[PDB]
């Protein structure tokens, strides 16, 4: 049909610069001097939003810091200068013929100050132990940049079973990363065992930070 | 070395693109920056005819016919010749409008033709013919088509004749073209 | 305000269909063209039909035909998408959304997440989180659901600064979710903290309140 290639896929910029974003089309998709190619922004569990109709035209209530130009086949999204909630993906889509089709998409990633994570640990409570199962869970909160291991121990040595990660997307607000991770076991084996420890390793520290508690102490 | 000089430039409307119902009623804004004071007016570019003078133009109670363009002119007083335009296009809704009902060819009988059909509406139409054949869609106008089909002139062309329908999702409008011959 | 509102999530058999719907408001109707489209895992976006309400006209990607069928019913300003004989690779998040005579989407409604499985309703397991600036960090964590999704508040929703809800992951046909609250040290557990959680899908609600 006719295809939108969007670059980059990822894009990473700094507060306050510019965020260029580019879509190429396979046909043109310009007649009689209007432009039919169209941008959206779409933030996680949002549906998209519109930001630029006809190549170049503002939509109602989208910030002046977001313009788009371009023509025939070559468009371009610009975000000058970025703000923290502009953390989405971003997509062009045609109107020219049918089907309509969109873009692969554009993340963008807003780059901030290193800032270390907030680590929670918590035990399985005892309405999960009146169910013959044991879940120990691990948060870590407004980390930057992305990338984070954790690992878990338990007396030591390290669990590598029943163990589920989740990650988010970056925060709207102040452009960190979150990390939620549960061990689950049965209870019998929970209780043959005293230390359980969440270890994480990351940019911020030389150390690796470690978060932990006894079952045995109360 | 630098200069400073007079000018004006980013010439904008508002609404970029107006989609208006048929009765609906339109308000176009003009906006120019520029190194002075400015006057605007509004024209209707398919015409000469100045329409309203200043930054806002009103329109009540569109017909059909009240599509298309009009043109602001973002002057400045003080400097002749200094403006700038800017051409805004507005759509009104409705079925398809042909160019011309009925018309007439005068043909010899070892030809083909390259017949034509415009028509215009909102959305934009598209156009068919009558007898097989592949025909071209030159788009012009966001709301105008001008469809081409080459035909070899036949006896039971001239006995029907040849028509094409544009069509569109408010409705279908139809044209006929008639085929005469040689004296 | 114009308002598309789209119907609830759905878990559907393997060659079974659905009736999506999408119930419009403020705005005439037969004015606007409704288009849907499809967001799979949360990336990229498909464009599957249009319908315009006034002429009852449908213009089909040519992907979904005999997959799609687009109805409306203008008594009650709805728009509905059929989608019929359903397999693994129809498991997605649709959307509906308005369009003028250019084709470009205003408004987009808030998206039907529809459950292609053969894998049976589980209503959730909830458990409160207690721990054991300077402040304090609690958590909520539902366990082993089918299918997604659940919704996920605190004190029914009036405290919303401070939230991290983790996404569901996967996890032997069951789905594992947990939410997380900071607040100051100075209101816990002074002020009282509880973690609501709805799954539709088995008619379980839940609030539990957590405590050292
Ligand atoms: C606007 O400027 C053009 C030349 O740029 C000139 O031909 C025209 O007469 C001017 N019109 C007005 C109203 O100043
Ligand atoms: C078809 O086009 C003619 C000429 O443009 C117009 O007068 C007529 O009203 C149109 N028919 C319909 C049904 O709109
Ligand atoms: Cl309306
Ligand atoms: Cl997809």
């Amino acid at each position: 049909e006719l295809v939108m290639t969007q670059s980059p896929a990822s894009l990473a910029v700094s507060l306050g610069q510019r965020a260029t974003i580019s879509c190429r089309a396979s046909k043109s998709v310009s007649i009689s001097g209007y432009s039919y190619m169209h941008w959206y922004q779409q933030k996680p569990g949002q549906p998209p939003k519109l930001l630029i109709y006809l190549a170049s035209n503002l939509e109602s209530g989208v910030p002046a810091r977001f313009s788009g130009s371009g023509s025939g086949t070559d468009f371009t999204l610009n975000i000058h200068p970025v703000e923290e909630e502009d953390a989405a993906t971003y997509y062009c889509q045609h109107s020219r013929e049918l089907p309509y089709t969109f873009g692969g998409g554009t993340k963008l990633e807003i780059k901030r100050a290193d800032a270390a994570p907030t680590v929670s640990i918590f035990p399985p409570s005892s309405e999960q132990l009146t169910s013959g199962g044991a879940s120990v869970v691990c948060f870590l909160n407004n980390f930057y940049p992305k990338d984070i291991n954790v690992k878990w121990k338990i007396d030591g040595s390290e669990r590598q079973n029943g163990v589920l990660n989740s990650w988010t997307d970056q925060d709207s607000k102040d452009s960190t990363y979150s990390m939620s991770s549960t061990l689950t076991l049965t209870k019998d084996e929970y209780e043959r065992h005293n230390s359980y420890t969440c270890e994480a390793t990351h940019k911020t520290s030389t150390s690796p930070i470690v978060k932990s508690f006894n079952r045995n102490e109360c | 070395q630098e200069l400073l000089v007079n000018y004006v430039s980013d010439v904008r409307v508002s609404p970029a693109a107006p989609e208006r119902q048929e009765g609906s009623s339109l308000t176009l804004t003009c906006e120019a920056e520029s190194s002075q004071d400015l006057e605007f007016q509004w024209l209707r570019e398919e015409t000469g005819q100045v329409l309203e003078r200043g930054p806002v133009l009103q329109l009540h109670d569109l017909k059909r016919e009240a599509g298309g363009g009009y043109r602001c002119v973002a002057s400045v007083p003080s400097i002749p010749g200094l403006n700038r335009t800017q051409l805004v296009n507005v759509a009104i809704f409705g079925p398809p409008w042909m160019a011309f009902k009925e018309r007439k060819v005068w043909v010899k009988e070892n030809m083909v033709l390259n017949l034509s059909c415009e028509a215009s509406g909102h959305p934009r139409p598209t156009i068919s013919w009558n007898v097989n054949g592949t025909a071209s869609e030159q788009d012009q106008d966001p709301q105008r088509v001008l469809s081409t089909l080459n035909v070899l002139v036949t006896p039971e062309l001239l006995e029907t004749g040849v028509e094409c329908t544009a069509s569109n999702d408010l409705g279908k409008n139809t044209s006929i073209l008639f085929l005469e011959l040689v004296n | 305000e114009v308002q598309l509102l789209e119907s609830g999530a759905e878990l559907v058999r393997p060659g079974a269909s659905v009736k999506l719907s999408c119930k419009t408001s403020g705005y005439i109707f037969t004015n606007y063209w409704i288009h849907w489209v499809k967001q799979r895992s949360g990336q990229g976006l498909e464009w599957i039909a249009r319908i315009y309400p006034g002429t009852d006209i449908t213009y089909y990607n040519e992907k979904f035909k005999g997959k799609a069928t687009l109805t409306v019913d203008k008594s009650s300003s709805s728009a509905y998408m059929l989608l019929s004989s359903l397999k693994s690779e129809d498991s997605s998040v649709y959307f509906c959304a308005r369009s003028g005579g250019y084709w470009y989407f205003d408004v987009w409604g808030a998206g039907t997440t529809v459950t292609v499985s053969s894998a049976k309703t589980t209503a959730p397991s909830v458990y409160p989180l207690a721990p054991v600036g300077s402040s304090v960090t609690l958590g909520c964590l539902v366990k082993g659901y089918f299918p997604e999704p659940v919704t996920l508040t605190w004190n029914s929703g009036s405290l919303s600064s401070g939230v991290h809800t983790f996404p569901a992951v996967l996890n032997s046909d069951l789905y594992t979710l947990s939410s997380l609250m900071t607040v100051t040290s100075s209101t816990w557990p002074s002020q009282s903290i509880t973690c609501n959680v709805a799954h539709p899908a088995s008619s379980t609600k839940v609030d539990k309140k957590i405590e050292p």
